[PDB]
Parts: C-alpha cells; structure tokens; sequence
C-alpha cells in the first residue's frame, strides 16, 4: 500500500536526478557550442529559466517532490486521488516544457538531447506507474451510490428530473467558473 | 515515444483540431458562440450562458451566432478564447501543456493578431510550445509537393501563394477577402430574388447548407445562363428545417460565380483567376511554366462541382497556349490545409522550429515576428 | 421539513387549490359568489350574505351567481377576496401566513390586475412570499417536457404559448378570449332552437353541466351535421334537476365547434388550430420541427372527446406533410396547470424566485413586474 | 506560483468527478422516466 | 402597440380595431430622445399620459406607450426581431460603401416615408448615427415637413422629365418580350 508508491516514490527519485544530470550535461554543451551564452546569475531566484535549462530540471524536480507529498497525502487518506493526476500533469507539463525548450535550442543529433528525451519519458512513465498505483490503493478510486432512485408521486417524479438536470447546469457553470480562475492565475502566473 | 503535437487550424468558418500523424481530423465543428436571445421561462433549464460548435448549431432557433473569426482576423478574442476551450478539453479532450499546439493562418494579416494568439496560447493555455504556420505551405506539404502556386479559399479569406522548390515568394502573395461566407451572403441576396427571406444568422446557417448541397460552377456562364432560362432541368428543390420545400434555378451557378466576378458585390478585385495568373506573373520568368504545371486548389470553397474545369479553362485562356495548366485538386483538399500541419508536425527537423515558452518569456509575444514566416 | 408552498389556480370559472407536492389539487370548487335575491320571511334560515363555493353552487335557485374573473381578467375584487377567503380558511383550512402561496395568470393580463393580486396577498392575507406563474409555463412542466406549444384552454382565455428548451417566445404568444364559458352561453343560444329556455344564472349552470356531459367534437363538422339531420343515433337526453328530460341532437357537437370557428358567436378571430399555427409559423423556422411533435393541451375546455384527433387533423392540413403532428393530451389534463404549479413549487431551485414580503416593502407593488414573467 | 495553479486544477478535477455523477444522476432518473409518466407521455 | 396596450386592459382584436390602433399610433405617439429617462419621467410623472376618445366614446389614457412602440424602429428585439435598428442600419450601409464617398452620404440622410413622420425621429436619428460615425463627421438627418409624399413627389418629377420618357417600357416591347422585360429596362 504505502510501501507500494515509496518503491515508486524512489523511482521518481531516480528519474529526476537523472534529469538533473542530463539537464546539467546539455547546458555544459549549449554553452561549450555557444548556443547560448549562460549566465551564472540566479534571476528572479530559481524563477523558471534563471542560469539556463538547470532551473527548468530543479522546477521540474520541485513539481514531481509535490507530486510524491500528494501520493504520500493520497496513502495517509488526506488527499483525493484527483490531487495526484493533477500534480502528475503539472510535471509532465513541466517535462515537456524542458524537453521541446532543450529540442529547438540544440544539434540536431546531439547525444545530450537524447538522454534528455529519453530521462524525461523515463519520468512520464514512472509518474504514470506511481499514480495508477496510489489510486489502486486508495479506497475511494471506485464508488457510486447512485444506481436507481425513483418517486411514486408524479409529481414527484417530475419534480426528480428537474432537479436532477438544474444539478446538471450548476456543475456546468462551476465548469465555466473554475476554468475562468484557472486561467485568470495562469495569466498572473509570469504576465511576462 | 516523443509527445503528439495537436494541429488545431482555426479557419473563419471551422474548427478542424487533431493530433500529429492522423490522416483526418478528430474535432471538426463550426466555430461559432451562441447566446440565447430570448426570455427563460422552465427554471430547471434555459440556464446556459454561452453555447459553442456543433451544440449552437443544434440550438439555433433560440440563439445569436457570431463568428469570433472574421476575414481571417480574430475580432472577439473572448469568443476565440472560449473556442480554443471547447476544443481543447471538449472536442479533443486533452491537456494543452503537455503537448505543443500548431496554429494557422492567413498571409498578410495584422501583426497584432498573430502576437495576441502567442499570447493566449502561452499564458492561458501554458502549451509548451507553438507555432504559427501560412495555411498555403501547409496545403503544400499535404499534396507532396515543393513547387506550386496554391490558392486557398477558406469561409473567410482566399488567398494565392507561390513556391518554387521551397521558396516562397512574398512579393508575389495575392489576398482576397471573397471568399466562402460572402458567398453565403450573396446567395441570401439573391434568394430573397425568389421569395425566400433568410434574416437570422440560423437562416444564414440554412443558406449556407443549401449553398453546399446544390451549389456549382458553371463551366461557360452565359450559356448556362441561357440554359437555365430556357429550360427547367436545372432547377432543385430543397427541404427546409421547417418542412417548406423551396427550389432554385440560376442560384445554383449565380453563387459560385462570384469567385470569378467579384463584380457581383460591388467588389473592384478580379476573379481568383485572374488573382492567380497575376501571382504567376510576378514571379521570375524562369519559374512560371512549373507555377503553371502545379496548380493547387485547397479550402472548403474550392469543393464545387466543376470548379477545377473553370479554373483550367480560365487561365489556358489567359496563359500562353504553349504552357500545360494542370489543376490539382484532391478528393480531401477541404482538410488539405490540416493534413499538412499534420504532417509538418511530424517532421524530425521541424521539431527545431517551435517557439519554445523559454523564448517567449525572455523576449515576449514580439518572438513570434522572428521564428514564423 | 421546508414548509409547504400553496399551489392557488385561481381559473376563470374554478379554484383547484392545494399543497406543494401532491398529485391532485385538495380543493376544486367554483369560483362564484351568489347573493340572495328575494326575501326571507323565517327567522331560522335564509340570514346569510353571501355563498361561496359550492355552498352557491347547492343553492342556486334563490341566488343570482356572479364570477369575479371575467375572462381571466378580475373585475370584483371584494368577491375575489371572498373567494380566496373561502379557499383559505374552508376549503384548505390552512393560515395563509405561513406558507409562500403560488398564484397563476394568463399571458397578456392587465399589469393592475396582478399588481392587486399582489397588494392583496401581501396585505390582507399576509403571506411571507408569493409568485405569478404563466399558465403555460406550468402545464408544461406537467407535462415533463422543455419543449413545446401549450395550447391551455381554460374557462375564460385561451391562450397559446411556444418554449423551446426553456426559452418562450413571447412575440409568438397568442391570446383568444373564447374560451369555455362562451361555450356555454353559445350553447343556451343554440337550445333556445328546441324550446328550451334557460336565462337565469342558475340555468347557466345547468347549461353547462349538460355541456359536460353530452358535447364532444366532431372529427368532420359537414358529415358529422349531415349524420344528424338524416339518422337519429346522435340524439342524447339529459334529466334535469327538475326531472323534465330535454333531448339533443346536432348541438352536442355544434358547440365545441365554435372552437374551430369563433364566427358562429360573432368573433372574426381564426379557430384554435389556426392559432396555434400562427404560433408555430411566429417562432424560428429551426424549432417549428420540435413545435410541431410537442403540441400540449391543458384546461378544461381540452376534455372534449375527439379534440385531439380534430386537432391533428387541422394541423397535418395546415403544416406541411412531411412533419409529424402529435397532439399531447393526457387524460388529467383538466388539472396540468396546477400539477405544473406543484411541481414548480418543490424545486429546491425555486425557492430564490419568491417575492419575499422584505421585496415587497422595498420596492411597492410594482416588485411583481421585475420578478416575474 | 505552482501552489495556486495546482489549486485550480484540484477544484477542475474535483468539480469534474461532481460533473460526471451529474450526469449518471441524470440518465439513472431516465431510465425510470417511463415509471411515472403516463402512455401517452412515454 | 395592440400588444402593449393590452398592458393597460385595452383590448383591440379586430381589423377595425387594428385601424382604431394605426389611429392612435399616428395621433400620440412620438420618439424618445432618450429611451431609458423617458422610461424613468413616465414612471415617476404622469406629465406623459395623453387621453384619446374612442370611436364609442370610450377615453383611454396612455403612457409610456407613446414613445415605447416607436421605440422598436432602433431596438427591433422588442418584437423578436433580431435585426439591428434603422440607426445601425443606416450605419452598416453607410460602411459598406466605399471610404471616400462616406462624407457626403453622413451629410445627406434622407428621411422618407409615412413611419418617419414620428416627432422627435430626426433628432435621435441624429443623436444615434453621431454616436456611431467618427466624431469629425458632420451629420444631417434632411427630414422635410411633407416626407410622407417625397415617394409620389419624386416620381411625379420623374415622370415630368423629358429624358425618362425615352425610359417607358412599351407595350409593343412588351408583347415581343413578355413580362421578362421589365427585369431589362428597369433597375
Ligand atoms: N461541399 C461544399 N461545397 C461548397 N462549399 C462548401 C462545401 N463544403 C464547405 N463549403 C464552404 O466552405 C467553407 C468552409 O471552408 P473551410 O475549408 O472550412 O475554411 P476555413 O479554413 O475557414 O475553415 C464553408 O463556409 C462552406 O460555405
Ligand atoms: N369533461 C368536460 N367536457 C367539456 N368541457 C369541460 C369538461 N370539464 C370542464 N369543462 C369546461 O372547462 C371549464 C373549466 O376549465 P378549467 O380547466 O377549470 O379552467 P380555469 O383555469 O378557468 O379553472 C368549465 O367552464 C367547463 O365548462
Ligand atoms: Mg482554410
Ligand atoms: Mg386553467
């Protein structure tokens, strides 16, 4: 159970100091091959890009650390299972960023790309392997109560559905708001 | 192995968005935004502030319907905003931040366009990268080709652009704002001709309809027009949504020759012929008689009957009689433009030509001016 | 938990009133108030003012009835009160003060009349909250449906109310004052041919107790009149309070004709089919399909037999042949408004569509206009 | 920053599992709509 | 205006009634400079309600009806109309012509027709399209006192000219043509 997403959990741990490591190897070739002129400066902190692709590797490792508190929150029972995919995706969006950012700025056949790419899949799988296993063993990954309920009344009945189907529009304006407020705090996020 | 790109080409009038390598489309659907016009009344429904794609094309009676596309040109950023949404988590049913999104458009458009699209996709949808291609070289690379003059003609914008051996020729890039929509426009004008009165934007979805289903270009348009006026063989009949059953004759041919006589709205521009054999004629002498020989037609507007054999006539006409004119159109030229992103994104090199989010937070939404053409 | 709302239809010539969440209005009654009209001569009997309810009904032959709604308009707004009086304390037995009562309105009313309805409940009957709902709008929800034209006929309107998906179309709603009561008088009219003379208001009542009884529409009007004047089969006999027996022939069916033609009692308007098609022809060609399938009817003047099938009939002869016409009658529908009301007033939903007391004193009787449709 | 972004994504994802027992909600009253309506009313 | 005077319990159904409305409509009602505080004047002062005696000597009083029916010439929606009102209209019109005869078209809008007879009609004509064109633009809404007939008053200036009698389609060219001719010599 919890020992399930620890073995896991040292598998993402693997992962991405193999991620730093060819994150720190291909910032040595893009400066050594003038691709970029690296700057040992620490801008806005760690920021997103300071000093290069070594801070997009620590903000990727800082997201697949949240990712492991969730699944460690998930196995205590104080996270939902939804927690874990989300944190699971915000590193995946963190790893493609830092791949296609390394892909565009480097040689064409340069080896460095290729342990990039192939570490940053090694982390998308085993992200995907330690959050199918902490939902398994999350009691509450399957459970619905909502097989048949009926009302003799008709006008109970029909009072059923309506009540049902305005359930249906609310959620679907909670759509529309939370999408709003996520986009609202990913705009505020850098404002460039 | 390595990530799919998504290919979403954003015409006037559709929304064609699917996934790198496909051979179709996934999500093909109107891009439109309904709000209901009307009063709610049921309390348990009528509840819905905004309506995109197919379900406002499947609720019109009691919608408004703007096009955030206009002429190519993205007038209602919200509305677009809202459009990419439905797309991208309806439609597709994908996260846009783990995979890099290719985006077209239309030569010659505003800067600002092009800049607010970078920014959106960077800043509301955190994509990991884009990339803003010319819908002509697309439809290029979807027939296998490196030379050709290719005339795209979308629901908003027609335009003809040359390429010899992989080189575009800016100078000689010819637009057109008539295109499918103001052919939509015309064939309401000119049905009101024969009593029909279509007012409401559905009914402008209605005309639409009708002008896909019986619409065609008339190889000669005098003839045809005397045909039609002497005999009844070209006259068609057509179900309305409401159960009238209406029939048109000239209407049929009178439509589509708006493409070769913009004259017909009151526009001064020469037909698309006309536009092409002036591309051609801009280019270098050397280059002409290959920009003759492939000819490539894309867009919805190009799918009328008989509209390759007009072309063709067209410009042997204008051309000289010793170049051979071949016109190539494609059974699936109306998805030409999206296949070819599709296949420009599944290129090993072109994966060196996204505009990764690194580039666009050191140098701003002004980066999209120096890695896309 | 929640206390119980009070569902009021308040109908042009009944009262069906009863609780949120039952099937079946508790009270339904006779909306008139009778008044002695001779002299009492015993000390015992024969002192009180006025009957309300069925007590008038149980002693019409020393009374002279008036309805305080007159075409779903309310004229006498003491007899009205009395009447909501009644249907407080004596029939429902309940203090008005403590449950939100739900009150119905035809489309097109006089904004004073429920501006007094308003005034009324608030400051004389005192409830905490009250609402005005369209007629329509109720039998529909009756019926389980979003979409819709409710075609409700009651006792003094009739009235003709397209929804689609909610949304009502209020440029297409139609308003015919021909309803069941000019039924009745039409039909006195037309049994003063065979001899029989009723006048007084009592009369009227019996008069429209025998239209309950023995009149039903005829499915062809000409074969049905021709059938009459040559066989005898459709002569039906009725016994009156008195025991004198009237025979009817012709009549039972020439009274709900009027129906279909208002020109047998003087009106120029078109028949209720021809209503509802101008109603249906009023909305958006795109929802006259789903218009055509959801024909609903509601009110007691609906409960002739064969009205439905007549009805198909004009409606497949008015629309076009390819939509299918169905006419929804449910046999219970004499009482769908109400049922509608119910319904309308258990939603969880509904509870923030009350005009509170707190509405009322802040804003006036005019709150009614910004709250209700 | 990340803090707040994964917050939105907790209540889209949270509200989403709601969005969807909605709908099984809905159907689940459909089947039975037959129950309580009457012939003509389906 | 049948339709909102059954707001005041004034009931017009028939052909004859309808008339007695068009009546009325032509005799009160007017347009409002302002909708939304011509709305609040009538709803606080009642210095708006005018009174018209009925064929059957019936008085009625009416208010906000005045300028409330007028009012659906600029905001069709009133009636479900999804159209843009005549202001927007003349608008769109105006922008589809081309840019460098906009000027002279701003400065000679010409009113015609009986439904533009309507007191106060020009000023918010003005008011609408100034609100509308580039602020540069001068604007002139031409509504001359007898645009009720400047349809019958331009044709019969027409038909006095001597060049339009060289454009008579006539009934020699008819009978060689048909009916079709009317579609060749007539814009
Ligand atoms: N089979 C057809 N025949 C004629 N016109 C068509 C046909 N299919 C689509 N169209 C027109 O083409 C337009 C769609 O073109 P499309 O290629 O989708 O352009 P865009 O790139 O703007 O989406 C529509 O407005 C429609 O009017
Ligand atoms: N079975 C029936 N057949 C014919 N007419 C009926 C029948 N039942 C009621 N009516 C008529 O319907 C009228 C009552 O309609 P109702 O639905 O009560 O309308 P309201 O909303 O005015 O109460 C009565 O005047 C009566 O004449
Ligand atoms: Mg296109
Ligand atoms: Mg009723």
């Amino acid at each position: 159970f919890e020992e399930q997403i620890l073995e896991a959990a040292k598998s993402i741990a693997a992962a991405t100091s193999a991620l730093v490591k060819a994150a720190s190897a291909a910032q040595r070739e893009l400066v050594a091959q003038g691709k970029v002129g690296a700057i040992p400066a620490n801008a806005l902190d760690d920021g997103q890009w300071s000093q290069g692709l070594i801070s997009a590797a620590r903000m990727v490792a800082a997201a697949t650390n949240n990712l492991c508190e969730a699944a460690n929150a998930a196995v205590q029972g104080h996270a939902s299972q939804e927690k874990l995919i989300s944190s699971a995706k915000q590193v995946a969006a963190s790893t493609a960023q830092l791949l296609v950012a390394c892909k565009v700025k480097a040689d064409q056949d340069s080896e460095a790309m290729k342990r990039l790419q192939a570490a940053g899949n090694a982390v998308k799988r085993a992200s995907d392997n330690l959050v199918k296993a902490a939902q398994k063993a999350a009691a509450f990954e399957d459970q619905e109560n909502e097989t048949v309920v009926v009302k003799e009344k008709m006008v109970g009945g029909i009072a059923q559905i309506i009540a049902a189907q305005e359930e249906m529009l609310r959620k679907e304006r909670e759509l529309e708001e939370a999408r709003k407020k996520l986009a609202q705090i990913r705009q505020q996020q850098y404002k460039f | 192995d390595e990530t799919t790109a998504l290919v979403c080409d954003n015409g006037s009038g559709l929304v064609k968005a699917g996934f790198a390598g496909d051979d179709a489309p996934r999500a093909v659907f109107p891009s439109i935004v309904g709000r209901p016009r009307h009063q709610g009344v049921m309390v348990g429904m009528g509840q819905k502030d905004s309506y995109v794609g197919d379900e406002a094309q499947s609720k019109r009676g009691i919608l408004t319907l703007k096009y955030p596309i206009e002429h190519g040109i993205i007038t209602n950023w919200d509305d677009m905003e809202k459009i990419w949404h439905h797309t991208f988590y309806n439609e597709l049913r994908v996260a846009p931040e783990e995979h890099p999104t290719l985006l077209t458009e239309a030569p010659l458009n505003p800067k600002a366009n092009r800049e607010k699209m970078t920014q959106i996709m960077f800043e509301t949808f955190n994509v990991p990268a884009m990339y803003v291609a010319i819908q002509a070289v697309l439809s290029l690379y979807a027939s296998g080709r490196t030379t050709g003059i290719v005339l795209d003609s979308g629901d908003g914008v027609t335009h003809n652009v040359p390429i010899y051996e992989g080189y575009a020729l800016p100078h000689a890039i010819m637009r057109l704002d008539l295109a499918g929509r103001d052919l939509t426009d015309y064939l309401m004008k000119i049905l009101t001709e024969r009593g029909y009165s279509f007012v409401t934007t559905a009914e402008r979805e209605i005309v639409r309809d009708i002008k896909e289903k019986l619409c065609y270009v008339a190889l000669d348009f005098e003839n045809e027009m005397a045909t039609a006026a002497s005999s009844s063989s070209l006259e068609k009949s057509y179900e309305l949504p409401d159960g009238q059953v209406i029939t048109i004759g000239n209407e049929r041919f009178r439509c589509p020759e708006t493409l070769f006589q913009p004259s017909f709205i009151g526009m001064e521009s020469a037909g698309i012929h006309e536009t092409t054999y002036n591309s051609i004629m801009k280019c270098d002498i050397d280059i002409r008689k290959d920009l003759y020989a492939n000819n490539v037609m894309s867009g919805g507007t190009t799918m009328y009957p008989g509209i390759a054999d007009r072309m063709q006539k067209e410009i042997t006409a204008l051309a000289p009689s010793t170049m051979k004119i071949k016109i190539i159109a494609p059974p699936e030229r109306k998805y030409s433009v999206w296949i070819g992103g599709s296949i420009l994104a599944s290129l090993s090199t072109f994966q060196q030509m996204w505009i990764t989010k690194q580039e666009y937070d050191e140098a701003g939404p002004s980066i999209v001016h120096r890695k896309c053409f």
